[PDB]
């Protein structure tokens, strides 16, 4: 019925308003859309538009901006003419052409959306529904910012990243000891202030050997793309703005660029960061006489930002009095004078000691106990005191609220946070497993000869080289020389595999080359499926072994290849490992073992290493192992004494014949090894390890996010979602989904989505294994994305459907009323932690009779189904009078469901927020680092709270109508 | 010009373990129905990828050029031992490992 | 499946073969041999009996399922599913009537 003219609407970009019809042909008709000029051409089969026509009682809007009440509309020859009382004028009999309606006919309140022609679907109503209960529901969970990130369930992390996260502008200094997670701890605190919409713009200053690993680590882990500035970057930015920094709310950059010139410098401090990350600040030298122009660059940029996060470490076993440097920076007028802060040091040396007598399980004289005495300023200190020394019945309790007092008393412990592997329980015991090998003759003979050929070279070359008998066999029996043969290694490493195929076992050798041949002569004499993970390779191929030894029993047996190790995630799988080959210094030695040795294994380590009799293998392993106690513990020692004995040992590898002298060596070893051990303890800060590891509410928090963690709920509602919008979900069978896009996608690009696809597992402990794929939470980007897609959107909100129930009236009516109350405020103030968008359901009857409280919606919506297009287009139209008159029934109860849950979110909001900020002013009471800014932040912030909560609204976001049939 | 390189999209290394580096089966090696007889790769054009996305492309090494695979399948249920292989060049620069 | 009987045959007025057919093939070409996309007037072409691929126009400005009518202004193809080129007919307009060799050998 198109005649040229008429008013039609989009049913699914509406934002675009009102069209009109400006020609037809036989097959199309062309609508003009006054909103913006264009012109659509439609075919008129299948018919995807809608007539805009209105009925009495609508008030409408003319071009000229005045309005209208209709009253009568005559059509004729296809055209619409409106009559009726012009509003602003109070003209009656006024007409207006349909042409000349405005284009600001936006979604009104879905009891308007009866009358658009073809209505949305009843499981995208359902899907709608669902989504908007979810989402609710968990904006308010508790521990919201701390399930997407890609790591280990660890306690300390989770206790620092719970406790910094909610502060405002945090200014801490990490100096965590190395390889615990320093910036896993960060990243996570980075995740939460970026999700808790507290933070918009950051930026992390890093040197440039790492910043790709940077791009990767927030890429992967925390799915977080910064764009990287260099000078080009730089250029072309000062081309599209003044300022170049406003184009991106996420910046890497190094701290050597930030110095290249000065306006960089300024236009960096001006770009109005919220937060700023500089790791290893260890490098930044200050001389109280001379600091450094690098460390001015930092000083000038932690000043023009509010909060700065500094990560460190604390090396060559030094104090915090090297720290000054960067505690300056932290807060410069509570820590402004080195020499008190010695005189701290020093003066708090002995309470340190008294505490570890404590809780070593001493007993403390009361001329010791009175100067911890001194130290807390009060009087009823006497009786709690002394329970905890005389070792009564709750000398425990009494113990643990000294301790907790003395954390609340010491002057830094808030702003510095040192985990020790001392102070951390988890970490799975390492047995050693050593085998004596007969060195073959092939190698005497081939060594013997590099002696003779060895006239002119350095001990130290002569060492390197024996070191590895390899890559000698190479020289003088021609390059290539199948040593792979002979090598009783190979024998004894083959054998033990194929006795033990039922482990996976992790090899580790010096070089690529060795590994190359290792996997090649597995291969093709035992058949061994070994992937090799060197330097050379890229990171999506070595990706792909890390993914084939992950398959739990059908993937390679055997891994490995040089260093390169650093992967964050480990192979908790996999317990035991074979040394092929040992590594000169000790750190490396350390490192290697630490791939394996962290925190969640499996179960205790076993480590394997044949070596050959009387050679320099030999050697290093009766110094490692009686000596150092270097595999079976840690202890740092190694450094220290390699360069007090280099020189001399070096004679003991060059020439493994001469014994004598060795023995000797190893007793001043373990010397060594018990004077750095006993300097150590006694430097162990036990307070601050305490304060640093969370105690019981952290271990708490980790078990209730190890409960949250199994949500079957979560997977029922993505797979559901992604079929809905039209992701084609290909299932691979490992707990693997790789999602594609389809045809039938309701959006023209997906954000996240990629033609090619993404893998996708719900499981923590396969992403923990899999970091090609991406670990979906409530949190992840993909559902946040999907939410707002689908709750901004008007799909999902209007359905109509029948119901076949013998016990019921014919036509009678059920209204499901979808009410969504919301407050208006900026996301900067976090209002969603105590009112998001909040689903009121009402299911209403003839009489205004709610039945939801009895009537579930799942087995309701069950047992319904959907109609025809055509008929039930009109089967609506059937009770446009009726509805209008259902809405009055819902009008009263309405107001009742929003006063309660306004009054109890204000209630909610008044309780917690007094109940933290007499927490923080508490802590000003009973610390002196708490800053004025911080307790007016939050005072400002409840106060702004309760009034954004006064003015809350409620909309109507869905509408379902429901007629019961016996036809 | 396909490409008859082991570096196919979106193999899993089970595929690659029996193929060399020059992507031919190796001699001897056992086969079963749908094992990949030999790689090889369907060039794709206008990517028209973005600068960052060209740059990310470049750290972590994915290829444009690449994307799909041609390369020939054991047909189903049919499994024996490769006995020989031959290799014909009409143009070839230089004469391949495998020649 | 609706329920029907009586399969009616007759002479096609050349009125019904205009109503059938969604346009006119002009030149005898296919395809570019080169880009792979159909011929913009040929016995096979996007305009007129449909898109190659489901749900996008041929330049590619529109290949989303949201638009189900919309005509893309560059190439005049309609996005729909290619099912579609399994059904439209198309016509030549012949400069001399000729005759139809069934009714007369
Ligand atoms: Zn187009």
């Amino acid at each position: 019925p198109f005649t040229l003219g008429q008013r039609w609407i989009s049913d699914t970009e509406s934002e675009l308003g009102l069209g009109t019809v400006v020609a037809v042909d036989a097959r199309t008709v062309t609508l003009l859309f006054p909103s913006t000029g264009e012109n659509r051409l439609y075919a008129r089969s299948d018919s995807p538009v809608t007539r805009v026509m209105f009925n009495p009682g609508d008030t409408i809007t003319s071009h000229d901006g005045w309005q209208m009440q209709v009253e009568e509309v005559k059509e004729e020859n296809g055209l619409l003419t409106y009559i009726g009382t012009r509003l602003d004028t109070e003209e009656s009999g006024v007409a207006l052409r349909e042409v000349f309606l405005d284009s600001k006919l936006v979604f009104s309140k879905p009891q308007d959306r009866l009358f658009a022609g073809q209505i949305d679907r009843m499981d995208r109503f359902a899907l709608r529904y669902r989504a908007r209960k979810y989402s609710s529901e968990q904006f308010r969970m508790p521990y919201s910012g701390l399930r997407g990130q890609r790591t280990s369930l660890i306690p300390h992390q989770l206790n620092i990243a719970h406790d910094v996260g909610r502060r405002h502008a945090p200014r801490v200094l990490l100096a965590d000891e190395v390889g615990l997670g320093k910036t896993i701890e960060a990243g996570m605190i980075l995740h939460q202030q970026l999700l808790s919409g507290a933070a918009e713009r950051v930026l992390i200053i890093v040197p440039e050997t790492l910043q790709h690993q940077w791009l990767v680590e927030m890429l992967r882990r925390f799915n977080l793309r910064f764009a990287l500035f260099d000078d080009e970057r730089y250029a072309e930015a000062q081309h599209d703005a003044y300022n170049p920094f406003d184009t991106e709310q996420l910046v890497i950059c190094s701290l050597d660029f930030a110095r290249r010139s000065k306006q960089r410098l300024e236009h960096l401090c001006e770009a109005e960061w919220d937060l700023l990350v500089v790791d290893e600040a260890h490098h930044l030298v200050w001389s109280e006489d001379a600091p450094s122009r690098e460390y001015q660059a930092i000083e000038q940029l932690a000043e023009h930002v509010p909060g700065v996060l500094l990560l460190t470490a604390t090396p060559e076993q030094l104090g915090m009095e090297s720290h000054f440097a960067r505690l300056r920076l932290l807060d410069p007028n509570r820590f402004h004078d080195f020499a008190q802060f010695v005189e701290e040091q020093k003066n708090y040396r002995p309470v340190a000691d008294a505490v570890a007598m404590l809780l070593a399980g001493n007993k403390l004289s009361n001329d010791e106990l009175n100067m911890l005495g001194e130290m807390i300023g009060e009087q009823d200190i006497e009786p709690l005191l002394q329970a905890a020394n005389s070792d009564s019945e709750d000398a425990q309790s009494a113990r643990q609220e000294l301790v907790s007092m003395l954390m609340d008393r010491h002057g830094t412990s808030r702003v510095l946070f040192r985990n020790t592997r001392n102070g951390v329980k988890g970490f799975p015991k390492r047995e050693l497993h050593t085998i004596k090998l007969p060195l073959p003759t092939q190698y005497q003979t081939a060594i013997k000869v590099s002696g003779i050929m060895g006239a002119r070279k350095s001990a130290e070359d002569r060492a390197r080289d024996m070191l590895y008998p390899e890559r000698i066999y190479q020289e003088f029996e021609g390059d290539n020389a199948t040593w792979w043969n002979f090598d009783p290694r190979v024998e004894w490493l083959m054998g033990y595999l194929t006795s033990h195929r039922s482990q996976k076992v992790l090899v580790i050798c010096a070089k690529a080359a060795t590994a190359l041949q290792l996997e090649q002569v597995l291969r093709e004499r035992e058949g061994i499926r070994a992937a090799v993970f060197h330097e050379g390779m890229s990171i999506i191929e070595r990706d792909r072994a890390a993914a084939w030894f992950a398959e739990e029993d059908t993937g390679a047996q055997v891994l490995l290849c040089s260093e390169i190790g650093s992967e964050g995630r480990n192979f908790q799988f996999a317990s035991h490992m074979v040394m092929f080959d040992l590594p000169f210094n000790p750190d490396l030695l350390e490192q290697r073992i630490g791939r394996l040795d962290r925190i969640g294994q499996a179960h205790d380590i076993q480590i394997h290493v044949p070596y050959l009799e009387k050679t320099a293998q030999s050697v290093l392993v009766r110094w490692y192992h009686e000596g150092l106690d270097a595999f079976e513990h840690t202890c740092p020692t190694g450094r220290t004494i390699y360069d007090s004995v280099y020189n001399d040992l070096i004679n003991y590898l060059a020439s493994p014949d001469q014994t004598e002298g060795f023995d000797d060596l190893i007793k001043n070893c373990r010397e060594q090894h018990e004077a750095l051990k006993a300097q150590l303890e006694q430097g162990r800060d036990r307070l601050l390890e305490i304060h640093s590891n969370g105690g019981e509410k952290a271990q708490a928090l980790a078990e209730s996010i190890e409960e949250q963690d199994d949500d079957t709920n979560l997977i029922a509602f993505a797979m559901n979602l992604f079929d809905i919008i039209g992701i084609n979900q290909d299932d691979r069978g490992d707990n693997m989904i790789v999602l594609t896009p389809s045809d039938h996608m309701l959006v023209p690009d997906f954000p996240g989505l990629s033609e090619d696809g993404i893998t996708i597992t719900f499981d923590r402990e396969v992403a923990l294994a899999r970091e090609d794929a991406q670990f979906i939470t409530w949190e992840h980007p993909l559902i946040r994305n999907g939410l707002d897609l689908i709750l901004s959107g008007d799909t999902g909100s209007s359905t109509i459907s029948l119901l076949k129930n013998k016990a019921l009236p014919v036509g009678t009516l059920l209204v499901e009323l979808i009410y969504v109350v919301e407050a208006q405020a900026p996301k900067q103030l976090q209002l969603n932690r105590f009112l998001p968008p909040t689903p009121v359901r009402m299911l209403l009857d003839k009489n205004g009779n709610n039945l939801a409280a009895q009537v579930e919606f799942e087995t309701f919506n069950r047992q319904l189904n959907a109609v025809n297009r055509h008929t039930g287009s009109k089967l609506v139209n059937a009770v446009q009078q009726d509805v209008h008159a259902i809405l009055q029934l819902g009008e009263a109860q309405i107001e009742k469901s929003a006063r309660a849950l306004i009054d109890a979110a204000r209630n909610e909001a008044d309780e917690k927020l007094s109940a933290e900020l007499s927490r923080l002013e508490a802590l000003r009471a009973v610390n002196p680092n708490i800053r004025d800014d911080e307790l007016t932040a939050i005072e400002s912030n409840r106060q702004q709270v309760m009034e954004s909560l006064d003015q809350a609204g409620w909309r109507l976001d869905a509408l379902r109508l429901i007629v019961v049939t016996h036809q | 010009p396909e490409e008859i390189t082991a570096d196919i999209p979106n193999v899993g290394e089970a595929a690659l373990s029996k193929l060399d580096e020059s992507g031919i089966v190796y001699i001897g090696a056992e086969v079963t129905g749908g094992d990949i007889l030999v790689g090889k790769v369907t060039p794709k054009g206008e990517t028209q990828l973005t600068p960052e996305e060209k740059l990310l492309r470049a750290i972590f090494g994915e290829k444009a050029s690449d994307v799909k695979d041609s390369s020939l399948r054991v047909p189903n249920g049919v499994s024996g031992t490769v006995i020989d292989v031959q290799v014909f060049t009409r143009d070839g620069v230089e004469k391949d490992k495998r020649a | 499946t609706e329920e029907f009987d009586a399969i009616k045959i007759a002479l096609a007025s050349p009125d019904m073969i205009r109503s059938w057919s969604f346009g006119e093939v002009k030149k005898p070409e296919t395809i570019n041999y080169r880009t792979f996309k159909p011929e913009r007037d040929g016995l096979f072409c996007a305009r007129i009996f449909g898109p190659v691929k489901d749900y996008e126009c041929l330049c590619g400005k529109y290949k989303r399922l949201k638009h189900r009518g919309v005509i893309c202004e560059k190439c005049g193809v309609e996005v729909t599913q290619t099912k579609v080129r399994r059904e439209r007919m198309g016509h030549i307009e012949l400069a001399s009537p000729t005759a139809h060799i069934w009714f007369l050998k």
